[PDB]
């Protein structure tokens, strides 16, 4: 019944200030608080700092009392959140949590939120570079390797659909340069290798650039 | 201040099974404990709370208890749509959260199979020489990978990626990644990774040279 | 052996509950409430091994003086005329004397309302501080009052001056209610000289921040209560027992003036100003204050047992937190209060008196609800109060390394009345029970 | 504004002189409504009023 719905976030340009926010529902604004909680891609979450609604109290946590900032107006139920100096590291999930709470002491969370991004990166849009990973010389493996591009997602096949058997890809990870990549792998049989082509079709929406890339080229 | 150790980092089970979760502390906190329940990419949600007290709405097939400085989770009869990642709470002291639990479909052990793939010349030209390791097809998740060039470890300039486990046959599949400086390349001569796992007596190794 | 039931009647045994409450009021208040109920006569009757315990963070009637205070209010205001014709567009530059700047509302602002005939309409100013103004959007000379784009206005009576006249309470016919006495006690636990009374004694229903003042004092030494769930505390009261005297003054000489809104209501505002302008201040004995402060921070340690201990001023927030805030006479008061808590510790009487500047703003917001801000008449000449303080409150953030921290807060209103009820617990008596004897009917 | 009007007769782009965040200045709005709540007053068939 009761939800919590957030705006913003997005992509961000590194060192730049960035602005989020969260929206109440008709339970109470008077008679709960509010966290703001983060988690790091493959990391266990940390917590920033809890602002009450009713006067407006922060309390930030002891590695961030430079950079943060809250604020809110009880009028619209609503609630701001203003960090500043966005470094590399920052980049990941934000939500907003309800908390129970008795006259004197504070327990636990409740409800979580919706969830919502951000990523930092110095770069426009761009387009992916491709690199076959040419089989070694019963049974080898090769694949083929994108590098350099944003932003987020990009569209990878084989041999035009007609070699999807047994292809395995694996999630794209956000570089130190600014720049996703991924990789993705077949397997067959070594003899295969003297008699067939192989063909990594990609496209990538943002710039709709494509490559068709062969593999076989180098099968040393 | 406070930390919770989890382990382990995953549980194999199939659907019927009972499975016990567990969560350790840096020092006792009272009853003070709490389990969530998280899922992909959705909005985690509430199981229970006081280490005893399960909240409304819940399924009434979980159930836990404290152990002083122990803390201990169990789903008493598994479902299918209970295959997900869990992680423990305490609100003791200052909030912290732990690492996450995963749970696993439960199959015999396979080794991985094992390949590794020199700089392409096409990506050689830009300078930022790069390399490649790849692991297939194995099982359980928990394993190592290492970094070799002139038998010298490295770090630092790798990374680690792993995929879904194959629902069809049940097995892992890992790739990881290396990056060098034109001059770091020319500079080191041999290039291996080495791989531990269950299913592999010795370290399986590969390599290869310059070319 | 063959013993037999006797049912005893009138027994003294209670159980716990939750009830109304009759409200007493003085002898000569201030003439439904205004000269109602009754005044009794109290007395208090001490007991021999009497075991109870009692909880100040669960009792019932802290809950019920909530909802009190507010019908009051809600009775005196109802009736009071609204201001909604008053809220119109305000054109104002206001720099028609030396002293301009610190108030920015001045006569000679102009705004269009409606004469004592409701079919024509007339030009009028009076003063404001910038505190109670906002800026529309583009024309930096338009202005509207901050709380009117959300809600209705209303205006104190102007006969009415509402002061904290003391209240206690009577149990009704058949609940009897406990004390207790040790001058230990932490708030929480058991008691070793219950006590019971015909009714509890005075409280005022004061209103304040960042320290609770007109209010009784402590019967021993300082002490610190708090919950004990968990360590991370919403707010942990400290309660005095050496009164520290503090005084506060307005110099400047307010002149009245007045507007009539038909058909039959007036409207009061702040007109010319008489005699040199300075900022509102208030002094303290910084003897007494250190030396307080000293006796906390030694007494405060017991729950930190080895950690450093610092203060520093509030964070953030509207200003009725960021500051101290009361009220003397019918005017409101906000101070900031940096320097009285900028200290530090560790392990192992008018000389050097302090100062500190304050502000007044008319409109005001009850502490915690939207929607009512209320509207305080200017009070002609200049106002001065005594005044002294009992107890402090206190939060803390995430202690780190080997430094532990407090910081004053305390926005909600219900724990000022929290730190002058944790004495009673309410009860009901249950006059039967049952027994063996062996007496006989012998028709 | 619509491919038919007839079926409600009450659309964006009625519109009518309201009034604005603070009382002496006035606002021009639009809505919706239904012409089951709405009569015609007599003589100039553009004029209605809530029934």
């Amino acid at each position: 019944q009761v939800r919590l719905a957030q705006y913003g976030g997005g992509v961000k340009r590194l060192g730049a200030t960035m602005t989020l926010s969260c929206v109440a529902s008709g339970y109470t604004f008077n008679d709960y608080y509010i966290h703001w909680v983060r988690q790091a891609p493959g990391q266990g979450f940390e917590l920033l700092g809890y602002i009450d609604p009713a006067n407006g109290r922060p309390d930030y946590a002891g590695a961030l009392r430079e950079r943060l900032s809250f604020y809110r107006d009880k009028s619209m139920e609503t609630l701001y959140m203003d960090l500043r100096s966005l470094r590399y590291d920052d980049t990941a999930m934000y939500y907003c949590v309800r908390n129970v709470g008795t006259a004197g002491s504070l327990l636990h969370y409740d409800h979580w939120g919706s969830g919502s991004p951000v990523i930092v990166s110095s770069a426009s849009t761009k387009g992916p570079s491709v690199f076959p990973l040419a089989p070694s010389s019963g049974t080898a493996a090769l694949g083929c390797l994108v590098k350099d591009y944003f932003p987020e997602p990009v569209t990878v096949s084989w041999n035009s659909g007609a070699l999807t058997s047994g292809v395995h890809t694996f999630p794209a990870v956000l570089q130190s340069s600014g720049l996703y990549s991924l990789s993705s792998v077949v397997t067959v049989p070594s003899s295969s290798l003297g008699t067939q082509t192989y063909i990594c079709n990609v496209n990538h929406k943002p710039s709709n650039t494509k490559v068709d890339k062969r593999v076989e080229p180098k099968s040393c | 201040e406070i930390v919770l150790t989890q382990s382990p980092a995953t549980l194999s089970a199939s659907p019927g099974e009972r499975v016990t979760l567990t969560c350790r502390a840096s020092r006792s906190v009272r009853n003070n404990v709490a389990w969530y329940q998280h899922k992909g990419g959705q909005s985690p949600r509430l199981l229970i709370y006081d280490a005893s007290t399960r909240a409304a709405g819940v399924p009434a097939r979980f159930s836990g208890s404290a152990s002083g400085t122990e803390f201990t989770l169990a789903i008493s009869n598994l479902e299918s749509e209970d295959f997900t990642v869990y992680f423990c709470l305490q609100y003791n002291n200052w909030w912290t959260f732990g690492q996450g639990t995963r749970v696993d479909i439960k199959r015999t052990v396979a080794a991985p199979s094992v390949f590794i793939f020199p700089p392409s010349d096409e990506q050689l030209k830009s300078g930022t020489a790069s390399v490649v390791c790849l692991l297939n097809n194995f099982y359980p998740r928990e394993a190592k990978v290492q970094w070799k060039v002139d038998n010298a470890l490295q770090s630092g300039n790798s990374q680690e990626s792993v995929t879904e486990q194959d629902s069809k046959d049940s097995t892992y599949s890992l790739s990881s990644t290396l990056t060098l400086s034109k001059a770091d390349y020319e500079k080191h001569k041999v290039y291996a990774c080495e791989v531990t796992h269950q299913g592999l007596s010795s370290p399986v190794t590969k390599s290869f040279n310059r070319g | 052996e063959n013993l037999w039931v006797t049912v005893y009647y009138g027994v003294p045994v209670w159980k716990e509950a939750k009830t109304t409450l009759f409200c007493a009021s003085d002898a000569k208040a201030y003439e439904t409430h205004a000269c109602v109920p009754t005044d009794p006569n109290p007395q208090e009757m001490v007991l021999k091994n009497v075991t109870e315990n009692f909880n100040m963070w669960k009792n019932d009637m802290v809950d019920q003086m909530h909802e009190d205070v507010i019908s009051l209010w809600d009775q005196s205001l109802k009736p009071c005329v609204k201001l909604t014709p008053l809220c119109v567009t305000l054109n104002c530059t206001n720099a028609t004397a030396s002293n301009s700047s610190i108030i920015e509302g001045m006569k000679n602002c102009s705004f269009n309302i409606t004469t004592e005939l409701r079919d024509k309409r007339e030009k009028k100013n009076a003063l404001f501080y910038k505190l109670d103004i906002v800026q529309l959007d583009g024309n930096s000379s338009q202005y509207r009052l901050i709380n009117c784009n959300t809600s209705v206005i209303t205006q104190a009576c102007p006969k009415v001056s509402f002061d904290p006249i003391p209240i206690h309470y009577c149990a009704p016919a058949g609940y009897a209610i406990l004390k207790c006495n040790n001058k230990t006690f932490t708030g929480t636990g058991p008691c070793n000289n219950v006590s019971t009374v015909q009714c509890t004694h005075g409280i005022k229903p004061v209103v304040s921040t960042q320290l609770l003042l007109n209010g009784s004092l402590a019967e021993g030494e300082i002490i610190i209560r708090s919950e004990n769930i968990t360590k991370n505390v919403k707010t942990i009261i400290v309660h005095l027992n050496e009164s520290v005297k503090i005084e506060c003054t307005r110099p400047n000489n307010k002149t009245r003036t007045s507007i009539r809104i038909g058909p039959g209501q007036w409207f009061y505002a702040t007109g010319q100003v008489i005699g040199d302008i300075r900022e509102a201040y208030c002094n303290i004995n910084e003897s007494k204050w250190n030396e307080t402060l000293q006796r906390v921070s030694k007494k405060l340690k017991e729950y930190f047992p080895h950690k450093n201990i610092t203060f520093q001023p509030s964070s953030g927030g509207d200003l009725e937190i960021t500051t101290h805030s009361f009220n003397c006479g019918g005017e409101f008061f906000y101070c900031n209060t940096s320097s009285l808590f900028n200290r530090t510790y560790m392990a192992n009487n008018s000389t050097r008196t302090i100062t500190i500047h304050c502000r007044i703003k008319q409109i005001i917001n009850m502490w915690q609800e939207v929607g009512r801000a209320m509207y305080a008449p200017p009070i002609a000449g200049n106002i001065t109060c005594i005044s002294n303080i009992t107890g402090l409150l206190l939060t803390r953030d995430y202690g780190k390394n080997n430094t532990e921290t407090f910081r004053p807060g305390g926005g909600n209103m219900k724990d000022n009345w929290r730190s002058e009820l944790y004495k009673y617990k309410v009860v009901k008596i249950e006059p039967l029970g049952v027994a063996p004897t062996r007496c006989k009917r012998r028709v």
